[PDB]
């Protein structure tokens, strides 16, 4: 009906479908001011309750409308290390803007809170700079950070500011995590990631790139030569369904496809030396953000037909709703309640087809809230020359075993205190997907914040969870 | 200053037409390297990640050996690199180390460049006190040469050229000509997938089991994507984490051969490069 969000510049679907430039272009200042005036400044501010780290949302929006952008950035920065990221990638539809009261008005949309966080962060990022430092020579203790994702970057940043020696160890050649090899450029521009890394680098943090912990440097070395250790290795194995035809040429994990496309930039081939297989008709299994970004990455390679194949319905799709629509706008087709059975290959080796069925709801909760059961005679085949499986990911099973006394959870993730981040091993902390499983950037950020604070508290002698 | 830098190419030596041998300065990688392991490298910023084996290490001086065959762009560019040049990315040591004990009489079989991979295993087996019989095959004779100074110094060597010293042709024929003498329960195959397939197909044997060093397509090399996917026995293994060395009997050879040809369009980046 009435109060909807303020429109922002976006790439046209037909033009952006073949290139990797960012789709959401970002608010102009006047647009940000227009959106900011929509905030009712609720004294009870339920919006804050919708935020995983409970950012002072009406505060930074208010300082924005008051033309005080400097204070707005600092308000955000007190709560969130990576606001230029979360403004872009947060599923605001199920978090903060899901709790905005103006959305509770009759047929009205919530204040674009994610967009305003994005604006303030970007406005102060693209042009404005901060300061110099390092202050990380103040304290005596050395800390080893494993992984340069949202968690490791945040933890390292906070510990450096606190004065401790911080060594980040990264396996790949570019920092870090999902922000470089996971999420594509048309969602999260890498300039932002490189910027934050340089910012953390300017804080005095030492980056050990091309270093696989447990291999390049052994676990028991990290434990010997450091005062504290943060395990922020995230989770990506990945997981293969294991159905027949999995070993066929043209079948991909979303990990390999995206690592090639995002980190190795196979779409700029042959400028970049990393190749990728042709895909005129491609099927991506799953409806998560991983599946959605993969399919969207595939279409930009010259794909004629791109299909989403999902076991459940639309409403159950975990992907970011804006990005779901974006995928639709690019021409990607969605198949709900469909489960692949096998992959059919040719004599020369190549995926030509895929056997599938349809699904329905029967049992309550066998496994997963609406556990789906296949339907007989719904069995059909789909003609695809490329297949990307995005059904999930897992923790690093061998690496965790090299940590003596480290206790795992239900199925492989680290047992770690939610607030302190302290594990069963003295001085060792952890956070992000390596603890919670698949989750959000903002939560990985927050875990990095909390762990860093209690590493500080621990290294000062104040607090010690390891007694016996 | 005036000295050695990270990932510096310390010594480069051209030992065959399209085969090049490198000694690279990497203290960490050289110190932490176990026999059977490998590294993944990237030459330039636009470059790609490719896996290459550690052929030897000198931790005290922090160097590691690698021998490369030129089959395409990246190996070519690495060969054109000169002494003093640096490789942009070097990650390792990756893969699972060889299983090294004091078994008995051991047979080793290797092809051209795979011999380099087969070398630190030999040394390690001889480091554990094994009595070795080594078989050396190559692309040619001294036009494309195989390293004699490695094996003959390390063990008793039978040379299996494609028409020169020792028997003439495929190395499986040299394993075949054990017959009268032979040995007790180990054989190793490192080379192109076809040769490793056949040395496995030695199945007649004397009832000797084969260790094989697989060479699938790799991206990260850390077990994060599954490009190096291999079916061992009936089950799926990752040769970068679970391998690269497996038991040849359990290795699915036809599917690996099929997967090594998965990208054949890669010849394009060789052509644009070969113009220059
Ligand atoms: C395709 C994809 C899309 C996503 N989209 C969204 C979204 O839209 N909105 C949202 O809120 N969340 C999203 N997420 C989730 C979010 O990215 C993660 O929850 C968050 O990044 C977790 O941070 P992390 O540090 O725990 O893991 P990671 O970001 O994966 O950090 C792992 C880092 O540590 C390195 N590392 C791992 N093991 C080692 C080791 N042994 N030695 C050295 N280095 C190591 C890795 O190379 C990597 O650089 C997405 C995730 C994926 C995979
Ligand atoms: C553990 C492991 C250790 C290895 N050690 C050595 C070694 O010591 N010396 C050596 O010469 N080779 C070695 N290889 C094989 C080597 O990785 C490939 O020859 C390499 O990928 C060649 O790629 P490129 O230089 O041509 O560049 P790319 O552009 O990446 O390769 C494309 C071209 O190279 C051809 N090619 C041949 N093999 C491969 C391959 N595995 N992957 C992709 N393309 C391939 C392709 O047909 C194509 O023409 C090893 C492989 C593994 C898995
Ligand atoms: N698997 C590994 O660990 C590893 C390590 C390095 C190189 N390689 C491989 O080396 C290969 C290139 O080989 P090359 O150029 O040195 O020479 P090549 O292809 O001619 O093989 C060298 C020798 O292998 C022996 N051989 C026996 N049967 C064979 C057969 N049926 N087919 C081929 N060879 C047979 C022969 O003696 C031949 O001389 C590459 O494809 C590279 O992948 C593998
Ligand atoms: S709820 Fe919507 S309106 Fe009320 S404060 Fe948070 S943002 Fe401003
Ligand atoms: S962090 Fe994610 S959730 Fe918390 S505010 Fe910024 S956007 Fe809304
Ligand atoms: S190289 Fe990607 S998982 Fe082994």
């Amino acid at each position: 009906m009435k109060n909807r969000k303020t429109p922002m510049k976006e790439q046209s679907p037909e033009s952006r479908r073949r290139n990797f430039e960012e789709v959401a272009l970002g608010y102009t200042l006047e647009e940000a001011l227009e959106e900011a005036q929509r905030c009712l400044q609720c004294p009870t501010h339920p919006c804050v309750s919708g935020c995983p780290v409970e950012i002072d949302i009406p505060g930074f929006i208010r300082k924005l409308r008051d033309g005080k952008l400097e204070e707005s950035y600092r308000i955000l920065k007190s709560y969130n290390n990576l606001p230029a990221v979360c403004g872009r990638v947060c599923p605001q539809e199920v978090q903060c803007e899901s709790r905005c009261v103006v959305g509770k008005m009759k047929d009205s949309e919530p204040v674009a809170i994610g967009r305003l966080e994005r604006f303030v962060a970007d406005w102060a990022a693209e042009n404005l700079e901060e300061d110099v430092k390092p202050l990380a020579g103040s304290k005596k203790e050395k800390v080893a950070v494993v992984g340069s994702g949202p968690a490791g970057l945040t933890a390292a940043a906070d510990l450096a500011k606190m004065g401790y020696h911080v060594d980040i160890f990264e396996a790949f050649h570019k920092p870090g995590g999902v922000l470089v090899y996971g999420i594509p450029e048309f969602r999260l521009p890498k300039r932002i990631v490189e910027r934050e890394v340089s910012y953390i680098r300017k804080l005095g943090v030492n980056f050990h790139l091309n270093t696989v912990v447990g291999k390049t440097v052994k676990v028991k070395e990290l434990l010997s030569e450091y005062d504290a250790v943060f395990i922020g290795t995230g989770a990506g194995t990945p997981k293969f369904m294991g159905i027949p035809g999995t070993n066929l040429n043209g079948v991909y994990s979303a990990n390999e496809f995206l690592t090639r496309v995002n980190l190795m930039k196979a779409y700029l081939f042959p400028e970049y030396d990393t190749p990728i297989r042709v895909g005129k008709k491609v099927a991506v299994i799953g409806a998560g953000n991983t599946a959605m970004d993969a399919a969207r990455s595939a279409l930009r390679l010259g794909a004629e037909k791109v299909y989403i194949v999902y076991r459940r319905t639309e409403r159950e799709m975990p992907a970011r709703r804006e990005e779901y629509h974006h995928a639709l706008e690019e021409g990607i087709e969605f198949l709900w309640l469909t489960l692949p059975i096998r992959y059919i290959g040719d004599a020369n080796g190549n995926v030509e087809a895929m056997e599938c069925v349809r699904m329905e709801l029967k049992e309550a909760d066998g496994s997963g809230r609406p556990r789906p059961v296949p339907i007989e005679g719904s069995n059909f085949v789909l003609e695809v020359d490329m297949v990307i499986e995005a059904i999930g990911q897992g923790p690093n099973r061998v690496l965790l075993s090299e940590f003596p006394g480290l206790e795992l959870n239900e199925r492989g993730y680290i047992k770690a205190d939610e607030d302190t981040g302290a594990t069963s091993v003295k001085g060792v902390f952890a956070g992000g997907d390596i603890v919670t499983g698949a989750a959000t950037v903002i939560k990985a950020m927050g875990a990095g914040k909390k762990a860093a604070q209690f590493i500080h508290s621990y290294l000062t002698g104040e607090w010690n969870p390891w007694q016996k | 200053m005036g000295g050695t830098a990270l990932n510096e190419i310390v010594k480069k030596v051209k030992i065959a037409e399209d085969v090049f041998d490198f000694w690279i300065h990497s203290p960490s990688v050289s110190k932490e390297a176990r026999p059977g392991q490998f590294v993944v490298i990237r030459l330039h910023e636009k470059g790609e990640r490719i896996p290459l084996t550690v052929a030897d290490t000198k931790p005290e001086e922090g160097l590691f050996r690698m021998v490369v065959k030129v089959v395409g762009k990246t190996t070519h560019e690495l060969s054109l690199k000169k002494e003093g040049d640096t490789i942009l990315d070097v990650v390792g040591p990756l893969g699972n180390p060889s299983e090294i004990e004091n078994y008995g009489n051991v047979l080793l079989v290797g092809g051209g460049v795979g011999i380099a991979t087969l070398y630190p295993i030999a040394k390690a087996l001889k480091e554990a006190g094994n009595n070795i019989t080594t078989v050396l095959g190559a692309r040619t004779k001294d036009y494309l040469i195989m390293v004699d100074e490695f094996k003959e110094i390390s063990d008793v060597l039978l040379v299996t050229d494609d028409g020169s010293a020792g028997m003439k042709g495929v190395v499986t024929d040299a394993m075949d000509k054990l017959f009268r003498e032979r040995k007790f329960d180990i054989c190793w195959a490192v080379g192109p997938t076809i040769m490793m397939k056949f040395c496995t197909l030695k199945a007649r044997e004397f009832g000797v089991p084969i260790w094989v060093s697989l060479n699938p397509i790799m991206v990260d090399g850390t077990g994060m994507c599954g490009a190096c996917r291999v079916t061992v026995s009936g089950q799926i293994k990752f040769a970068c984490v679970d391998g690269p060395e497996f038991r040849g009997e359990e290795v699915d050879w036809d599917e690996l051969l099929k997967r090594l040809a998965q990208y054949r369009e890669q010849e394009k980046i060789s052509y644009e490069r070969f113009l220059k």
